[PDB]
């Protein structure tokens, strides 16, 4: 019934890399299908990242369009999963209004590495019940109660002024870190949500806590080496973590994260895990840029770089220069190439099969067939647009399975690149500029 | 100060709210509250 | 000798204006749904920072464990805009050396049993030898910064 | 009356039960093919199952483009977001172009939000706060129409203070929001003295107490711009809100994946539901190559509206390419990921249907004669041409006193407002004198 | 400066005139609201 | 433990006590010339005498300039500033191309400054006020001193203060079993928090506990403080030290990046002067290293000229793979290394060579010995050949995805099955470039 925000994308059946424990890439499995010389490189370079031993690793993805450049880079991003970084990026996202190019990269570097870190605490959490004090140094207590129990504490001078300057009520649901000594109201208790009846500009009602009240524990965090660097850009720089007022971190903070980052490694205090960076559609990236890649690559904590590129011997943008991939020379020796290869008739009904299984469709063979034909006849991003605008026409024609008179209608109602190219051509000047 | 009951060695974090016994954990909460 | 002093007419904004067509008053409703549904909710925030269902697993806010910052103050430095701005930057310059101190003549073992970081300790910024608690600290140092 | 705009009569598609189009329906005439298209992608926006699935209507100026995809928002109506921008709108000087296309794929996604407005007004009776000297307020309203207490929290009872209210001012509260205005004082004390600084306002006629259910529609970067600046809060009251401008910034993904973590919450709660939108580029061509490459993150990621884009350029130059020649001004590799619903000129016999749906639109009463021949000069030139002379031809008739057009006004228009194609023979002869 | 022809636009503006809160009057003014809190006294203080 | 990086390996120059260079050491191989030509540049820059002095290590991609500028760096040691740089670091948006070169140029001057720490601090035990017997005439009494009782983990003592510190006291609001501290060179007192002792008088406390100290009340150490010119420049640009509006709001506001004046580098080097004078601060003048120079503006490259000119500057290295490329912000204008011709001949240019096969196989040894990898004698020379056929930095790097597929083939080294099984799956430049050609209409 309700639709989550997250739904059916270009990309939504890859649920992983399908490999057997020997890195063997099986013909169909994990929602990919084909691609086997790629998808056992794709294995060997996700096997290094799960690693983390080196640094400043690339892969470039290369090959024609529609050949699965980036669903091999998305199908990766979860066998690798979470618990481990990856920041994906179009190349284009990199050319910011108020941060350089390389700004930009080295905080997309820096996005995908992550400092674990254990930290000790101990949280009181759950509903006020009341406050006491006595009246002259004041001397108190107050009510705790949780799903469990309902308990009482002694309380310190310094503690009646803080819960008096913020001004906590009986039915507030509070937590406390009792080493830090700090107060936070979280809410009313859903139990009290009605002995007010107009109820002030910012006021939340929260299910009362359950389990033990003042629970002591470790807990691991992961946090991304990029917040290490803005904390310390500014007395209150925690803030561009979310403003995105980041401007050009001081390279003297980056360095002295390093080297405190590194001691702690020492010391055992943190444990840094290597992510990956993708670069999607990396050709579009400066030769300023990749020549700053020449030297992010040699870090002793970058990511795993991977980039995807559909480009042929082609300018380097910024440049009259031509090489392989729009990329230059200096860095593809630096990289490492995986080449993707056009699909069979094959593979391409495996995959056409494998978006009706995620979109949820059924259709004939003979559907099938036709459609495999057009998504070789034309690119294969073109059929796998048809089959959900065949799904719609079939609902409204009051089918169920959808048949080729349904493809065929679809089909002349929604062209791709060629047909549309071509009826161009017979206006021709009726459109503007050639 | 310690938790009042008779076999935890742990100090006291609260007292019940209900039998005004210093304790210091659900354990010795029921443990408490289901002997007084 | 003094400026020319010179004082417009008051820019005159209707009373129909005032009463109906200012979008922080006419659209207040709405605008509560954008401070509820965000993630700097103190309610949100521990959901987050504590309650978790993997060993691993990413969590936004885990900074808040680094800085001293409780859940509610990030909360408030968020959606009261620039007075807890301001004042938690001076209890910050306030903070800042008491921190150095330690910082600077504690070193036995680690934080706790040679393992796990503690509070504060993603402050870095008062290391540095020119920072304004260990330059006023150090009296040749601070006379190279003037 | 709402203003006669360029569009102001297309109210729909105008398509069968069986999605096949009526020859002239809801405001459109002709054009079919495209129609029974948008018919499909008006049934897919409706299923919600997608993301980032786009569509692209090509075709020549004064064919539709524009108008069949404000049909589609129509087909749809106000409770799914059409959000409509142009390709030039991406050029912001305060964050980077492949921002402002972001911003635009997160304000087509709507939340949907129900609850029930509850207002309560009308003189105050009584102001009565209940630790001890402060607990919650009692509070007296009274209207020609009864009377009431609530039981405001001492939040509310803060702004009733800042508002500087009294025993005897006429209030609107309202309970879900604490939205509290003083509306000047009742008039039962403009008395009081004879002369005082406060408006005086008779005691509301209406109830004490309304409640509507009401229906918040907010899109999800609404979310993201109140939340990734610091908010206000500075209700003007406060000078600190003078300094700091309140520039637009880089809102970073590192925030937006927490507000899509926060919508999943409230929506699996069901408190909100969602109405994934559609985002309407006009002008696509007018992107710059590194937008049409953020595209191909954009289009694919598994959140995205869904995207119509309308272009009227040939095989001319990709905008930022600065040499590169490619179908409707789009890079292959996007015009390959995108449905292409063609677009058609009209005949002259299309055009007379057009300009009488006009006419009868634009309050024009037109004699067969006169419609007859802006059907002719359409002709000759364009339909838009045809069109335009309406509204001067109805004025020129009204000041020579017939409350029709007639072939007279039509043809001294004619002669009075020159078309695209007439002035540029005029450029061609008086050529060295411009 | 803005006019305006209501009793609750007086109200905002004035306070606005007035400075806004004196909490955010003493933070520009003073450099904190403890910092006009201590400058009262600091008036008696030796070294202040 | 800890992860590898593509110049782990490179610890030193490896040079003889006479200056030449070994065959193969400090995990460097051949470029013996440019190996030689480093030694004199170490010998440059330790001797402290020069400034601007500029080298140009040209040479192919895959070569060694980077690695040979780097062991620069590890033959100078920790102790002297290397301060590494790209060419494309100059294009910032928060401040001019030719000021982004000249922080660079003050960060590669390190000052090395030691002074004095000394404190008191501790548990406070009390505050006694020590009247004098008779006051002073019209007084109802005075003060000569307060006590103050200090303790720490080693030990307990009273200290005697001036009766000032009372207020300061106050301000502070110091209570005993407070922990506070006191810098013995300026007599300001400072509150850390209530001592640990105390954390469990309560149940709940609005503070945080700190931990007694431990060494004794009154501790002292000297400690030698590095800086670079270029964190003076700032720290004086940008001052800290917060408490007034100006800085509040300067800090408030965003922390952009300002072209700092000519005025200011003089005034710190009218200071630092003094204080190298006076023998309070050593000065180690350092390495300004930029890769990828070609990446440089013409105007970059022509405000060079005043910078390597200016008897404050540091030694620099430059490297660059281009050949005759056009000059960055010059349609027509081609010079060698892509370097303007009038700075080319300001800079000693270092030639770095391409490799002999039987350097690549001793190289490939190296990099598989310090990324842990052990491989057969075979499986190598077939890695070697690899090499020949293509690039150092292609040959280099099949090692580690050989050892994963190796390890996942239940083996614990590489063998020759396992290199032409990852050159089957990982292309280079130069065979992918064909590639592209044969299907040139297709991308
Ligand atoms: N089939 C139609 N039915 C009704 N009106 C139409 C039709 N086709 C075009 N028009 C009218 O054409 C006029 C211009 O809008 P139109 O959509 O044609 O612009 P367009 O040229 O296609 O868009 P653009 O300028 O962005 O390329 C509008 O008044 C519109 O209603
Ligand atoms: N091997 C594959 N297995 C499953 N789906 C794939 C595969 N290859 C491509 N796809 C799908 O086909 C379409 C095009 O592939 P994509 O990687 O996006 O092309 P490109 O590399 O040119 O960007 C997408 O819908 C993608 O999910
Ligand atoms: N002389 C050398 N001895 C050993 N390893 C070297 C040597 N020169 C280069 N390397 C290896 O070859 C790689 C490529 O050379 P490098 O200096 O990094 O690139 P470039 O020449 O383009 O600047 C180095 O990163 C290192 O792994
Ligand atoms: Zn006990």
């Amino acid at each position: 019934d309700v639709t989550r925000i997250e739904r059916i994308g270009a990309h939504s059946h890859i649920r992983g890399l399908g490999l057997d424990d020997a890195l063997e890439p099986r013909q169909a499995s994990q929602g990919m299908v084909g691609q086997l010389a790629a998808r056992r490189a794709a294995g060997v370079v996700l096997e290094m990242i799960r690693e983390g031993k080196i640094a400043g690793r690339a892969v470039l993805i290369a090959g024609q369009p529609g050949t699965g450049k980036t669903a091999i880079a998305m199908g990766m991003a979860q066998a690798l999963g979470p618990d481990t970084p990856f920041t994906a990026i179009a190349g284009s996202e990199i050319f910011s209004l108020e941060m350089s190019k390389t700004e930009a990269l080295t905080q997309a570097f820096r996005r995908s590495i992550g400092v674990r870190i254990k930290e000790e605490t101990e949280i009181i959490e759950g509903e006020v019940v009341e406050i006491q004090i006595d009246r002259p140094s004041k001397v108190g207590k107050l009510t705790l109660k949780t799903t469990e129990m309902e308990t009482i504490y002694d309380l310190g001078t310094k503690m009646i002024e803080s819960l008096t300057k913020d001004k906590v009520q009986a039915g507030d649901v509070i937590t406390i870190d009792k080493a830090t000594g700090k107060i936070s109201k979280l809410g009313r208790s859903f139990t009290r949500a009605r002995d007010y009846d107009a109820m002030g500009s910012q006021t939340k009602f929260v299910q009362c806590p359950d389990g033990e009240l003042q629970k002591r524990k470790e807990v691991v965090h992961t946090v991304s080496l990029h917040e290490i660097d803005v904390i310390n850009s500014r007395t209150q720089g925690f803030l561009a973590l979310f403003s995105g007022d980041t401007g050009e971190i001081k390279s003297e903070v980056r360095e002295q994260i390093n080297a405190k980052v590194a001691e702690w490694r020492e010391e055992g205090k943190a444990e840094i895990i290597p992510g990956v960076l993708f670069i999607d559609e990396v050709h579009m990236l400066d030769i300023e840029s990749f020549s700053f890649l020449n030297r992010a690559l040699e870090s002793d904590m970058a990511p795993v770089l991977i980039m995807a590129t559909n480009r042929g011997i082609t300018r380097i943008r910024g440049t009259s220069y031509q090489s392989p991939h729009g990329i230059p020379i200096d860095l593809l020796d630096r990289l490492l190439i995986v080449s993707t290869t056009p699909y069979s008739e094959k593979d391409t009904k495996q995959i056409l099969r494998i978006r009706c299984e995620e979109e949820d469709v059924e259709m004939s063979e003979d559907a099938y067939t036709v459609l495999t034909r057009i998504g070789l006849e034309t690119s294969l991003r073109y059929a796998i647009q048809l089959i959900t605008a065949a799904s719609l026409v079939c609902r409204k024609r009051k089918g169920t399975e959808v048949q080729v008179d349904d493809i065929k209608r679809v089909y002349s109602l929604f062209l791709d690149e060629s047909r549309s190219t071509q009826y161009m051509k017979e206006y021709q000047d009726a459109f503007l500029f050639n | 100060p310690r938790c009042s009951v008779p076999g935890c060695p742990h100090p006291r974090r609260y007292a019940c709210s209900r039998t005004g016994q210093a304790l210091c954990s659900l354990q010795c909460y029921r443990i408490n509250l289901q002997m007084r | 000798w003094s400026p020319f002093h010179i004082s417009l007419k008051p820019y005159h904004i209707s009373k129909f204006i005032y009463r109906h067509g200012q979008i922080r008053v006419f659209n207040h409703s709405r605008d509560r749904w954008l401070r509820v549904l965000s993630p700097f909710a103190p309610d949100y925030i521990q959901r987050s920072l504590f309650h978790r269902k993997g060993i691993n697993e990413e969590s936004c806010f885990s900074f808040l464990r680094f800085i001293d910052i409780s859940p509610a103050e990030m909360a408030n430095l968020m959606l009261q805009g620039l007075l807890a701005r301001w004042l938690a930057l001076f209890l910050s310059l306030k903070a800042s050396y008491r921190l150095h101190q330690l910082r600077s003549w504690g070193a036995p073992e680690g934080e706790s049993h040679q393992r796990y970081l503690r509070n504060k300790d993603f402050l870095l910024g008062v290391n540095f030898p020119l920072s304004f608690p260990n330059l006023c600290s150090c009296p040749l140092l601070k006379s190279l910064v003037f | 009356t709402q203003r006669i705009a360029s569009h102001s009569h297309v109210k729909g598609l105008g398509l069968d039960e069986s999605g096949l189009a009526k020859q002239a329906a809801s405001g459109l005439v002709g054009q079919e093919n495209a129609r029974e298209a948008c018919g499909v992608i008006v049934e897919l926006i409706k299923s919600k199952k997608m993301a980032g699935r786009a569509v692209l209507l090509a075709g020549p100026p004064g064919t539709g483009k524009t108008a069949l995809a404000l049909a589609i928002a129509q087909e749809l109506g106000s409770k799914v977001p059409f959000c409509p921008m142009v390709g030039s709108e991406v050029y912001s000087t305060e964050i980077k172009k492949t921002e402002v296309l972001m911003e635009n794929f997160r304000r087509a996604i709507g939340l949907r939000i129900k609850e029930t407005k509850e207002v309560y007004e009308g003189e105050v009776t009584e102001l009565t706060p209940c630790g001890k000297t402060i607990s919650h307020v009692i509070i007296g309203l009274k209207t020609a129409k009864g009377t009431k207490q609530l039981k405001l929290d001492p939040s509310i009872f803060e702004s009733l203070q800042k508002e500087r209210v009294e025993a005897g001012d006429v209030i609107y509260i309202e309970a879900n929001s604490g939205a509290v205005k003083r509306q000047g004082r009742c008039d039962t004390y403009a008395t009081e003295f004879d002369l005082e600084a406060e408006e005086y306002v008779p005691l509301p006629k209406g109830d004490v107490h309304k409640k509507k259910e009401i229906i918040q529609d907010v899109t999800l970067h609404d979310l993201d711009v109140a939340n990734a600046r610091p908010q206000g809060g500075q209700d003007i009251l406060s000078m600190m809100g003078q300094l700091m401008k309140p520039k637009k910034t880089e809102i970073t993904d590192k925030l937006r994946g927490e507000i899509n973590k926060v919508v999943n919450k409230y929506i699996d709660q069901g408190i909100a539901e969602l109405v994934p939108g559609v985002l309407f580029v006009d002008e696509v061509h007018m992107l710059d190559i590194e937008c049409f490459t953020y595209l191909h993150r954009a289009l694919e990621s598994s959140i995205a509206p869904i995207v119509i884009f309308a272009s009227n350029r040939g095989n001319c130059v990709i905008r930022g390419t600065e040499d590169i020649t490619s179908p409707h001004g789009i890079p292959l590799d996007l015009l390959d990921r995108v449905m292409i619903i063609r677009t058609m000129l009209y005949t002259p016999q299309e055009m007379k249907q057009i300009i009488k749906i006009r006419a009868q639109t634009e309050g024009i009463n037109i004699s067969e004669e006169a419609l007859n021949h802006l059907g002719e000069i359409g002709t000759k030139t364009t339909l838009r041409y045809s069109v335009q002379l309406l509204t001067p031809a109805n004025l020129l008739a009204k000041i020579n006193g017939k409350d029709s057009i007639e072939k007279e006004h039509v043809e001294e228009i004619s002669e009075l407002f020159y078309d695209a194609k007439s002035s540029a023979k005029i450029l061609a002869d008086q050529q060295d004198k411009y | 400066d803005s006019y305006c022809n209501d009793r609750s636009a007086e109200y905002e503006r004035r306070v606005l005139k007035e400075g806004g809160s004196l909490a955010a009057k003493q933070c520009l003014l003073n450099g904190a609201p403890e910092l006009a809190a201590d400058w009262l006294n600091r008036r008696s203080q030796f070294f202040p």
